[PDB]
């Protein structure tokens, strides 16, 4: 209902991270299908971790902003959604500092959400779940599970 | 007619009242193709299951009626009715942050039997073994359904 104050931190993080984002990083506002930009839908990616089974795999991701923003966190979907245990079957990513009535706050910065999400990748939160799969081969059968993060990681290799 | 009212307010009365053909009510007013529904009218008439020899027969009739159908046809997907389901039991949380069940020890009596019959798709015990075996899930206890369901799950 307000989305004058949204449009100007949106555009001022779209500085920001033009002037210093992290390596094999990707965040840039997608475009209105008359051509302007759109502050508010972001198309993102994510490098794996090096070193984690993420490692060399391109994670693209959604960053949606509400007109609430920055009083609200904006909603990170993963497109297409991953095998994860904190990411749900619809794509979106379940992490703590996403969530308004929790450890979000209007100072976080899009570099340090793409990098929140970038650290849950190798060390999720199995104690809440957002999805099935994931969790079960996690806890049944660990080293199944890495194996298919790393296959999974090949799969979004840049090609 | 009054097997809307029965889904309404489940009850193991409601159910007895419907008569010797709840089996083909239950699966003939319920669209067993769409996860979600098959999900809701299970937990239903889950949470009527009870000891008594006459509910007892009732309730895993209906619903062998309404999972055997629901696992044969091609476009239902498996998955989604145990996610959803693990959903509205509130062992999964979810995006739509529904409201779970306030009991579960019919749907748990009722799993149990379930798994252990045919019609039930064997790769789906892993994923449901993993939320009912949670240690720190909804489940709080020692239920006695819990044991049985866990027993039959690791057993497969």
């Amino acid at each position: 209902s307000m989305s004058g104050i949204a449009l100007s931190r949106l555009a001022q993080e779209r500085k920001a991270w033009r002037k210093d984002h992290p390596f094999g990083f990707v965040a840039v506002p997608t475009k209105n299908p008359d051509g302007t930009m759109n502050l508010m839908n972001w198309e993102c990616a994510i490098p794996g971790k090096k070193g984690t089974p993420w490692e060399g795999g391109l994670f693209k991701l959604r960053m949606l902003f509400k007109d609430d923003y920055p009083s609200s966190p904006p909603k990170c979907k993963f497109e297409p959604p991953l095998f994860h245990p904190n990411v749900y079957p619809s794509g979106t990513v379940c992490l703590s500092i996403l969530e308004e009535d929790k450890d979000w706050r209007p100072a976080i910065t899009i570099k340090q959400i793409l990098l929140g999400i970038q650290e849950l990748l190798n060390e999720p939160n199995i104690q809440d779940p957002a999805q099935a799969e994931a969790y079960t081969i996690y806890c049944q059968n660990r080293v199944e599970y890495e194996k298919r993060v790393r296959a999974q990681a090949k799969k979004f290799a840049p090609s | 007619t009054d097997l809307s009212t029965f889904l309404s307010f489940p009850s193991p009365e409601k159910l007895l009242r419907l008569g010797p053909k709840v089996s083909v009510l239950i699966v003939q007013q319920t669209d067993t193709s769409d996860p979600e529904k098959v999900v809701s009218a299970f937990l239903k008439v889950a949470s009527v299951f009870r000891d008594d020899a006459s509910v007892k027969t009732a309730v895993l009739d209906a619903i062998d009626a309404l999972m055997k159908k629901a696992f044969s046809c091609s476009s239902f997907n498996s998955n989604t009715f145990l996610t959803r389901l693990l959903i509205h039991m509130g062992l999964l949380k979810s995006e739509d942050k529904i409201k779970a069940i306030p009991s579960l020890h019919g749907p748990l009596m009722v799993l149990n039997h379930v798994v252990r019959q045919d019609y039930f798709p064997k790769a789906l015990a892993p994923l449901l073994l993993a939320f009912v075996t949670k240690p720190n899930g909804a489940l709080e206890t020692c239920s006695f359904a819990r044991h049985n369901l866990l027993q039959t799950l690791y057993n497969i």
